[PDB]
RNA sequence: AAUUAUAUAACUUAUCUAUUUUAAGUUUGAAAUUUC
RNA sequence: AACUAAUCCUAGCCCUAGCCCUACAAAUAUAAUUAUACUAUUAUAUAAAUCAAAACAUUUAUAAAAGUAUUGGAGA
């Protein structure tokens, strides 16, 4: 079969025990030559309909195991 | 400046801004059936701007696809896509999609899959048609057009006929 | 105000300044000062004077009462945070 | 006008004043020192003096090494002083053939290599050389601790070396985890190492590294001038009550 | 491992200096390079069973790269340290 | 804080207030903070060009004491 | 054209890989030199 | 004694010496200088050639010993 799309279109110190590695993070904006910081979860303090993602169906109360064709 | 068009995400019958989205795996089982053997009506057969060969529209339960068209290939008749390996020969309506297994030596096929799940990609222009030299087994020998004899396995879908515009292998 | 998706403006009320205008009736000073009245020195306030013109006093009495203790610093008008306050010296959280 | 101490001297001035002068002496020993490689292309010479045969007459030798280029995939893994000789050849080995650009690859490979003082098997870029020396240093973690950085030659042991001596350094319970028995057996074994953990830290780390490392040792939060007032205040009057 | 030598003298720099290199300085010679020559012999112990080279448990002497790509990848050879050998000697003897 | 240019100055850099951090806006990240390796040739002019405007006074200064002598 | 043509590329042998019982040859030519 | 013109002395520089250096608000790399989310964020292989060899081909610099021993189409 055809293959639809162009190919060029188609997608240590840290392991060291008992110190942590120095990153950006301090910085604030990311440099090339330090270490790139794993994030912890970012809380807004408010929700942002602009940014907000809608729940999934299956955990919506009202969900029900038998299909209603309508 | 350069963005990819082939980006479609849904398949669709609809001409695409018109590009046809073909289908050179004939036998994906459509929605709410197993694999196994199922049929699909021609609904008509189209103009194809991107293909020399015409491209019947190919269409059963509830999933309507383009396929290309073989040389008796006409609106209104019916396309068997069937998985299973006929023990006997198994009755061969021209445009069928079955597994070079259930066909007889000698039958002319097109849209042949040099392995199993690759998918068309041989014998989709106008006027090719694949002979089946030989029959063993689970291995069969299928002529391409550029003459080049191949062997594939029994599970590579093979459609019967020849393509379209019979006569296009005989330009002058 | 916001714009929103559609090309619709949405006016917000709280980002719209208000004008908080004191009153002037009463107030003795008016925009020019009398050429009899002796210039003052200028003495700009800084952060050791205000410290001990204010701090320095409940400290020294507290200091000869004994009753001082490091974890009361809030007491002698530490804060610990600026949150709470509508106006932040640090970060700035309010226009001039 | 003129520079007074030359481009090269600019390096030394900057060692010897700001954050550099405040970094910490072990780690500035470090970065100063320099180690001649072990010889491993070439030979030096065993003599400093020999008869030059035309005028028989005793001569002061010199050691010329052949160029070698160590690639920085080297410092991703653990070459036993091994390198890329870059240069020119001449076709059989006789002066009067043709000059042809030529790239002496010595061969690499990827290897695992289990670590007593880590307790894991690290898959590492290694060549037969090195594995000589892991035998001849009595094990891969002595290997990495013994051998000093330029015979390294590569920074993944030198972190190696770092974790290890901090490890090492500070009797950490990580090592052999649920098994303390075995940890402190680790710890004997390679006790000759051991370090004060301040030295351990600094080892093998980058110059960007070392300096963010010093600068955020040294930063400190602006001290609220209430609380420096207060004190300063308290201070006074417990001086008046003397 | 590649040695080389280099074609043209370079004059000497005397008790304290460094000789200057020229172009015709920068050409060497390749006295001995393993690349061109075959594998030279390494010495293993097998740890499995590889065919008509021996059975595991002896000591064999290989071409490296022979040896090391074909036993040792597979696994059917290791690497004698002076630490295992007299480890696996100890164990032999109670073996 | 200060912060480095890509022209390699140090100059005082003012934080400015966003309602995502720092690493959630990839817009704040691409702003450049950083020094290209070009900027080696510069800093020595700069050098060179403090060294140079040390000498342009001097003369300046010459020209001016000319009229001192000139005058009186 | 004559003369060579260890750029490369191929094969043979090494090489490197698997198993298991680039170098040296040669060939093309990236080219080189001389003459026309 | 005529119109066009002309007259002036510092504006400043140059070479050495000396000397390393460490000299408002607001807006900004997004489209720089756009007060808040988009889109992740990134330079550089021998320097060569020209040129000299009157062309061109290896080649062609960039305290005394001494321009000696040596090297080089033994030639610049």
């Amino acid at each position: 079969a055809y293959e639809w799309g162009v190919r060029s279109t188609r997608k240590r110190v840290y392991e060291i025990p008992g110190l942590e590695p120095i990153t950006y993070e301090g910085k604030k904006h990311f440099v090339p030559w330090l270490a790139r910081p794993i994030f912890p979860p970012w809380e807004r303090g408010w929700n942002d309909p602009r940014f907000h993602r809608a729940a999934p169906i299956h955990e919506q109360t009202l969900y029900k195991e038998e299909p209603c064709y309508i | 400046k350069f963005v990819s068009w082939k980006s479609r995400t849904k398949y669709t019958v609809k001409p695409v801004k018109n590009y046809r989205m073909i289908d050179f795996l004939r036998f994906r089982p459509e929605k709410e059936k197993a694999p196994e053997p199922f049929e699909e009506k021609v609904v008509v057969v189209r103009y194809d701007p991107c293909r020399s060969a015409d491209i019947a529209l190919v269409a059963g339960g509830s999933r309507k696809r383009w396929i290309i068209a073989t040389e008796n290939m006409k609106a209104g008749d019916t396309i068997l896509n069937s998985n299973h390996i006929g023990r006997m020969a198994v009755a061969a309506q021209e445009g069928d999609a079955h597994p070079l297994g259930a066909l007889p030596v000698g039958t002319l096929i097109n849209n042949v899959e040099s392995e199993p799940g690759r998918g068309a990609q041989y014998i989709r222009a106008a006027g090719t048609c694949g002979v089946l030299l030989r029959k063993v087994n689970g291995t069969a020998i299928i002529q391409l057009p550029s003459k080049r004899q191949m062997q594939v396995l029994e599970s590579c879908t093979a459609t019967v006929g020849r393509v379209s515009n019979v006569n296009h292998n005989q330009r002058v | 105000g916001i714009y929103t998706s559609d090309r619709k403006f949405v006016q917000i009320k709280e980002m719209v300044p208000e004008f908080v205008v004191p009153d002037l009736t009463g107030f003795k000073l008016k925009p020019y000062v009398n050429y009899r009245a002796p210039a003052g020195i200028d003495t700009p306030l800084t952060a050791k004077a205000l410290f001990q013109e204010t701090v320095a006093p409940a400290i020294e009495k507290d200091f000869k009462e004994g009753t001082f203790d490091a974890n009361n610093l809030e007491k002698y008008g530490f804060e610990p945070t600026q949150e709470g306050k509508l106006f932040q010296l640090y970060p700035k959280n309010f226009p001039r | 006008p003129l520079h007074r101490y030359p481009v090269h001297l600019w390096q030394k001035l900057r060692l010897r004043q700001g954050i550099c002068a405040r970094l910490p002496a072990h780690f500035l020993r470090s970065l100063e020192e320099e180690r001649t490689p072990t010889p491993v292309h070439y030979k030096p010479h065993g003599t400093k003096f020999k008869i030059n045969p035309k005028n028989g007459q005793r001569e002061r030798v010199e050691d010329v090494p052949i160029p070698v280029h160590y690639p920085p995939e080297s410092q991703q893994g653990l070459w036993g002083g091994e390198g890329l000789i870059l240069g020119y050849r001449y076709a059989n080995n006789d002066k009067l053939s043709k000059r042809v650009k030529k790239v002496w690859k010595p061969q690499l490979f990827t290897r695992e290599l289990y670590s007593e003082i880590l307790d894991k098997k690290f898959t590492v870029t290694v060549t037969m050389r090195t594995l000589d020396l892991i035998d001849e240093a009595y094990g891969f973690d002595f290997y990495i601790l013994k051998t000093p950085k330029e015979d390294l030659g590569s920074k993944f042991g030198m972190d190696l070396k770092r974790g290890m001596l901090l490890r090492l350094a500070r009797q950490d319970p990580h090592l052999h985890p649920e098994n303390p028995e075995r940890r402190a057996a680790i710890y004997d074994k390679y006790r000759s190492f051991v370090i004060p953990e301040a030295e351990a830290e600094w080892v093998g780390l980058t110059l960007e590294e070392a300096l963010e490392k010093q600068r955020l040792l040294e930063e400190k939060d602006p001290v609220p001038l209430f609380k420096v007032y207060v004190e300063e205040l308290v201070q006074r009057l417990q001086e008046q009550v003397l | 491992t590649v040695i080389v030598e280099r074609w043209w003298k370079v004059p000497l720099a005397g008790e304290g200096r460094k000789p200057h290199l020229h172009r015709r300085h920068r050409v060497y010679k390749l006295v001995e390079d393993t690349k061109h020559r075959p594998k030279d012999n390494l010495e293993l112990i097998l740890t499995q069973s590889v065919d008509e080279i021996g059975v595991r448990g002896d000591l064999v002497s290989v071409k490296k790269s022979v040896g090391r790509n074909k036993l040792l990848s597979q696994g059917l050879a290791v690497y004698a340290s002076p630490e295992n050998r007299k480890l696996f000697e100890e164990e032999k003897s109670l073996r | 804080a200060w912060r480095r240019d890509i022209f390699g100055r140090i100059v005082w850099h003012k934080f400015k207030q966003w309602p995502i951090p720092w690493y959630l806006n990839k817009r704040y990240n691409r702003r450049r903070f950083f020094a290209m390796p070009y900027v080696d040739r510069f800093i020595r002019l700069r050098i060179e060009k403090h060294a140079r405007i040390e000498a342009r006074k001097r003369s300046l200064q010459k020209k001016k004491e000319k009229i001192l002598h000139a005058k009186f």
